[PDB]
This record gives C-alpha cells, structure tokens and sequence, in this order.
RNA sequence: AGAUUUGAGUAUCGUAAGAGGACUCCCUUAACUUAAGCAUAUCAAUAAGGGAAGGAAGAAAAAAUAACAAUGAUUUCUUAAGUAAUGGCGAAUGAAAAAGAAAAAGACCAAGUUGAUA
RNA sequence: UGGAAGUAUAAAUCGAAAAGGUGAUAGUAUUCAUCAAAGUCUAAAUAUUACAGGAAAACUGAUAGCAAAGAAGUACUGUGAA
RNA sequence: GAUUCACGCAGUGUUAACGUGCAAAUUACUUGUCAUAUUUGAGUAUAGGGGCGAAAGACUCAUCGAACUAUCUAGUAGCUGG
RNA sequence: AAGGUUCCUAAACAACAUUACUUGGAUUAGGGUGAAUCGAUCCUAAAUUACAGAUGGAAAUCCUUAAGAAA
RNA sequence: AAUAAAAUAUUACUUUGGAUAGUUUAGUUUCCUGGGCGAUGAAGAACGCAAUGAAUUGCGAUAAGUGAUAGGAACAAUAAAAUGUGAAUAUCCAAAAUUUGAAUGCUUGAAAGUAUACUAAGGUAUAUAUGAUAUUCAAUAUCCA
C-alpha cells in the first residue's frame, strides 16, 4: 500500500505562494522560501545552480527603472 | 624521449589568446600620437643616462638606465629642481 | 476552499479571466498566426497548482 | 559554445531497463525528458571534438 | 482629444478645480452609457474625455511643481524631489574642488618650477 | 553648589544595507582522477560554501638585486625555462636576477623643532 | 613554497636594541658589499564569455546554430530544490 | 489490559480471481480483530554517517544495507558494443 | 480539507466520456456568492521568531527574559 | 491436373509522411567603446489599464498613454471621433509613477489589519547600526564649597 492506496490522504498542503519571488515555494512548517529563500535579505542564488540564476535575475523583467538609467 | 608535459591540470581555462594584439598597435599608436599632439615634449621620452649592464655576461654593453645621480647633475651644473620640468630623469 | 484569503482568492479570479480564447476579430488581423491560446487549461484536464 | 549541449543534468537508465545506455534526460512532464543526452550520436547534444577558439 | 492646451494654460487655478469636477462628472456619466447600451459615438467620446483629464491634471501639477521649485531655488534645506538629478554614486563622490585640492607645499612648488616647454634641436 | 571625566535618551543634517560579481582581492586543510594497486604525492587556490570591491582592481618608491667596465619604485609582454630546485627522488610539480620592450611620477603622516603656543 | 638543517602565513610560549636586516647549507668570529623593516597615498602601460551599443566571419542554415528563428525558460512534470 | 456480536479495520487460507489487471499490491469468500499498550483529524517537533524504529536493516513522498536534486563530471574502465 | 467556476440558463455536438448521444462535470455567451448577531479578525497550547547580549574564520548559531539605562 | 481470390514483382497516378533543394527578421565566435543601479526606494514579484484582448507588448488610478521639443499626413480587422489651428512617429527632458520587494512604525500564511504625531477622508514621519552638532539627564567615577 505504499503506492495507491497511500496517496489518498494528500490534502494538506506543504508550500503555499511566497511574497517575494511569487512561486508556491514558501514553506509552511519552516517558514521559509525554497526558492528566493526569504526572510533572508539576500536573493538565495548558487553557483551549481546556473539555470535557476537564469530563470531569475537582472533583465528577466520589466525593469522599471532602469532601463531610463543605463540609456541615460 | 621521456615526455615532460604539464597538461594534467585545466589548461582551458589556462590559455591566454593574443587576438587583441593587432589594436594594442592602434591603441599604443594613437595614445602615443595623442601625447605629442598635447604637450610634445612630454612623449619625448625624457633623457636617461648611459649605463653599463650588469654580470660580467654583459658587462661591455651599455644601455639607458634611469635618472641621473645627484652628482652628474651638479658636475653638468643643472640644478636637480629644474631637471625634472625640462625633459631630464633624475635618479637619486 | 469555501473559506480563502483576500489575495489568494483575486489570484483565483484572474486564473478565471486568463482561461479565454483569442477574439475573433483579433484572428482577422493582416498576418496574424494567433488562432488559439495555448496557456489555456480547464479544472478536470491540468491544476494550476496554487 | 563552451557550454553548447552540455546544459543538462543527465544520467545513464543503466542496463535492465530494455533500453541503451546513453545518458537520458531527467524529469517527466515534456516529451525531452527520457530522451538523449550529451553524447555526439544524439540529438540536440555536443557534436564531435569542439571547434575551440583558440 | 478636445481641451485645447492653449486654453489650460489660460485658465486660473480655481478654474482647472470646476474644470476638473466638471470633466470627472462628465467621464463618470459617459462609463454608464457604454455599459447601459450607448451609441459608438457617445463610446468614443468616453476616450477622448480621459484624455482631458490626463492633459487638465498635467498643466495643474507642472504649474504647482515649478512655483515650488522657484521658491526653494535660494532655500538651503531644498527638498529631495527638487534637488538636481544625479545618480547615487554621483552625490558620493568628492567634488571637483575636493579632487584637485593640493597642499600649500606642493601649490606653491608647483608654481616655482611648473613643467616649461622646450625642444631638442636635431 | 561648582569644575571635570564617562555613559545614555531625544531632535536636526547625513551615512551602511539590497541587485551584479565576466575580469579584481581574499577566507576554507573537497573528492572523482593519475601513480596501471595505495596510504605521502597529483588532480589542487581547483569544484562547491563565504566575504569585499571598480571601471578597471591588485601592487608601488628597497631593511631590493648582484659580486659586475655593476644596476635601481610598481605593473604587463619576450627570454631565461620545463632550467636551478622540489618528489614513495616514483608519478609528477617547478620559479627568479640578469637581458630586450609598453608606460613612466612622486609625495605624505608618526617621531624631532617653534612655542605671550591655536 | 621550486626554496632543500625552514621561502611565507598563523597560533601557544618567549621577547630586543647607545639600532639593525640581507648576501637561500646549520654554527662562531673577523673583514667586505648593499639596504635602513615593523604607518599611508599614488596616475600610465594590464584583464574582461556579466551587461549595453556597434563592426566583422574560409562559422551553422530549422534533428544544424543558444534550450529558445512564433505569446522560450513558454507549454508541461514535481510538495520542493529543480 | 475477561469472552463474543455489530459499524469499522487488518491481511491467516484458497498459495481462488486478476496477473499487457478495477488496481505500478486490488477483488471475492474464509479467517482474525473490533476502547485504554484502542482507533482517528488538524497543529507541532525530529533531516542525510542524520532522523525515527514494541527491531523487519524496517520507514524517512511508488526511491533506503545510507533519500531526492544540482555542481565537480564528457569521473575512471587492462572490460563489452560500434 | 482539497478542487476553482466544475454552480444556473440559453445556443450549439467538430473533438472527449472503449457503440452512439438530441445528454454532459465537454464547446460558445451571459448570470450568479449581500452578515453589527455565522466564521476569520481577539486569546493562548504544543511550539515559533526579533533589537540588544553571548558564540563563530565564515555563513550563521545560541538565548525568549536570562546577561539590557530595553521589554 | 486446374484456379488465379489471396501472394509476389515492375511502371504510371493518388494517398499517409515530411526527407531533399531554394531561403532567412535567428544564433555562435572575435574585436572596438562604455561598464552609466539603490533609503531621491533598486533588481525581482503581484495586480490593474485598449471601443471591441486571452497571451504578448507598452504603461501605472494622468493606464497600449499626458506635457514639451523635433516631426510633417496617417492608422486600419471592424466601426467612431479627432487631424496642416498639426495625425502618426522619436526622446538621457517635465509631470506622474498602484501592492509589495534591502523594505525600514508594528503585524503578515493565502493577513483581513493597525498605534502615535503633524498637515472626518487623504498625505507625510516614526526599523537596526552609525558621524557631527544641539538639548535633557545618570553615576561622588575624579576633585570639591
């Protein structure tokens, strides 16, 4: 019954949204991010991972301001 | 013939490439052009003495050195507070 | 839930409104290859995970 | 590129599964993953020795 | 896009205030006819409002914003939002004077032997 | 009471944080691998972990080389050179002065002196 | 560390000077040579596969070339890192 | 922490059904058990040479005589295939 | 709890529900969730996390009222 | 002994498939110039905004755009309105810039909130560490009437 039957009583939820990086990553019980590791003031980045500093970094979105500033 | 060669480690990131050399000419040029242009005596390479080389290898050899000792300058009789704003190395 | 957080249940509400399909008159447009949104998902099919 | 066909975490399935064992990509969820990998054979992997730069 | 900007700028303060109610009246009036079944000309005067009040708001806080900057420009304590662009980097570093500050020795030195112009003759 | 020393609260004007880290300066005692085994050694200032920087940074004005018909801050390139040396002296690791160029630039504190002292 | 009777750093103990350091085989002595540590700053020549703007190519030409020539780190998978 | 029946639960036997299944462990009858060392929801705590274990090297997301994921890494192969 | 519009109605049946479907939890377009009294919000349980302090080469760890001119 | 239904073989045409050829608004590499973020709130995330938009693009309650300066007659899938008294389009300029995020009054789970002061509603300031100045204090800590 490890494979079936068990996964009946799946309803209860690990990682909710985070704020910060807004990936369901926020970790409930530890009360912390898996993926922007919050609380932490600083972004959680690692040198293995070379795709996840891709995904998300400079550049991967609007930026607002400082678009104006590197063309001024 | 016994092969000594020091491949072992990463190399890769080893290899220094000389693909710039063609424009350190250019930049050199136009930068050494460009000091002439402002004040050309300053790109004049200021005067150097003659001195020999070193070792008994060379020692028949002379070569600029750097700077004139205290000493020449006061037997040429140039005061060592001018030498330095008239295009002349002094070393002491 | 019956029961939901203010902002969890606005993100709901746009899961809703992003589950459309292309208008027809953006489908006229002069070279236009946009015929069917391919974001799109239904309840029974996949769940969005939020 | 350096990296080019390189970027995946892949793997060898090993033997006893039916199938070679060039490395396979991991995960589940896209038609890519299963599929080869790296080596020069493959689809979408690194070619024969790399032309380098240098 | 109907204002006439010319006609903004002539007129008073008081009168941009019951210009700007009026539009605001207007616009909100012109949203209940597009959802109550209105007529495509009625639908295009409801963009051409909004953009009344876009250009009415604009003359309003331009004119507000200059009258300030004419009274804080002798102020010592000028506010932030008035105080000349720069970047961060650029407020830190040391003025051109504080660059160029040298010491009375090396000042007055630099004046009795400076570098002179010559040539050597060939 | 008064003269000081020290430590706090508040107010004003500012300062640090976070992003990026290709190149730059560092902290840390990885292993796979090679040695046809392996345990020192090699991989190796290498991977990962951590800190700090700029348009470049680091270094820089001899308690430096040499034993010469002597040179003369720092930095970078050529050569020295797979050389001296290191190493179960095995596998392997491994510089620098001289010499030739690019560029060139030198100034300060501390200590000492002047004290109707500022 | 190439530095080999200790080249550099650090810790425990010890700890100078009417100076002294170095001359790479440890020790003492006498000469010789050369510098004067234990505070600070300093342009130029130098590096660059972040990123932005350009120019080139005996490079690839839609299973190739970046993973991505279309709303590509998108569709989709995983509780999550990924 | 007596004997049994029931709602439930488990898994003794048929070594029945099924065995490209309803099901990546289920179905039918039979058997056992069915409140105090009982059953059960939520919250909470314990994490990799670690945890937890009325102890089977058992369980730790279908993965355990050392999880998953990424980097070192295209690890090495005197061996097999082309 | 989990799902997230699957709820109601109308038009329509190309695809999907191991034949078919005029049916549909499927396609298209609209409509729909009303609180002083029900819950969240308030309190605390197991437990959890801050300023200062202590520890650490570092990341960070410990302490939760003890160490504090704090609370 | 006989059959050519099936089976087999060749060519023409059609079909499922997308190889081949022609092509490139995409990449790769090298080189030149810069290497210009943030408490004056950055990078990132979320939500919202078009007459008919779901994504994407641009933008922020002044919303696929406002003012100014250049610019000279368009856009279009379908209607409208505006338009040489100035449409598109361009910008290191001006105003404006929602909720968060180092996130910084306190709290934050998917949390809805909320205290004080200044100028009902709105808007500002109030985190931690820290330098200078000003002010108020503490300790016989050293003297001291």
């Amino acid at each position: 019954t490890k494979g079936t039957s068990c996964r009946g009583t799946r309803h209860n939820k690990t990682h909710i949204l985070c704020k910060r990086c807004g990936k369901r990553s926020w970790h409930l019980q530890k009360q912390r991010c898996a993926s922007c590791g919050y609380p932490d003031a600083k972004m959680r980045q690692y040198a293995w991972g070379y795709k996840a500093l891709r995904r998300r970094t400079q550049g991967t979105g609007r930026m607002r301001h400082l678009k104006i500033a590197l063309k001024r | 013939a016994v092969s000594n060669i020091h491949f072992c480690k990463d190399w890769r990131s080893k290899v220094h490439t000389w693909f710039k050399q063609p424009f350190r000419k250019i930049r050199r040029h136009q930068t050494r052009v460009e000091k002439a242009k402002a004040v050309f005596p300053a790109t004049i390479k200021s005067l150097k003495p003659s001195v020999h080389c070193m070792n008994q290898r060379f020692n028949y050899k002379l070569r600029l050195g750097r700077g004139f000792t205290l000493k020449e300058l006061r037997a040429a009789k140039i005061d060592k507070n001018l030498a330095r704003t008239i295009g002349i190395a002094v070393d002491p | 839930t019956g029961h939901k957080g203010f902002s969890y249940k606005l993100k709901l509400g746009k899961k809703i409104h992003q589950n459309r399909g292309v208008p027809q008159w953006f489908r006229m447009k002069t070279g236009n290859t946009i015929n069917y949104n391919f974001k799109r998902r239904h309840w029974n099919r996949r769940k969005m995970g939020m | 590129s350096t990296e080019a066909g390189k970027q995946h975490s892949a793997i060898s399935w090993g033997t006893g599964r039916a199938v070679a064992r060039i490395p396979r990509i991991s995960g589940s969820g896209s038609g890519r993953n299963g599929q080869g990998a790296f080596g020069n054979m493959t689809r979408k992997g690194h070619m024969f020795s790399p032309l380098k730069n240098f | 896009a109907s204002l006439k900007i010319s006609a903004i700028k002539a007129m008073s303060k008081n009168d941009m205030n019951a210009k700007l109610i009026e539009l605001k009246g207007e616009l909100a009036n012109l949203r209940t006819a597009k959802v109550t079944g209105g007529a495509p000309s009625k639908i295009s005067r409801l963009r051409v409002v909004k953009k009344d009040i876009a250009r009415l708001l604009t003359v309003m806080n331009t004119q507000r914003m200059e009258a300030l900057r004419k009274y804080y420009k002798q102020a010592k304590y000028v506010p932030k939002e008035l105080r000349p662009k720069t970047t961060r980097k650029e407020r830190r570093q040391l003025t051109k004077a504080q660059l160029n500050l040298k010491t009375v020795k090396a000042a007055k030195k630099a004046q009795h032997f400076p570098a002179r112009k010559f040539f050597v003759l060939a």
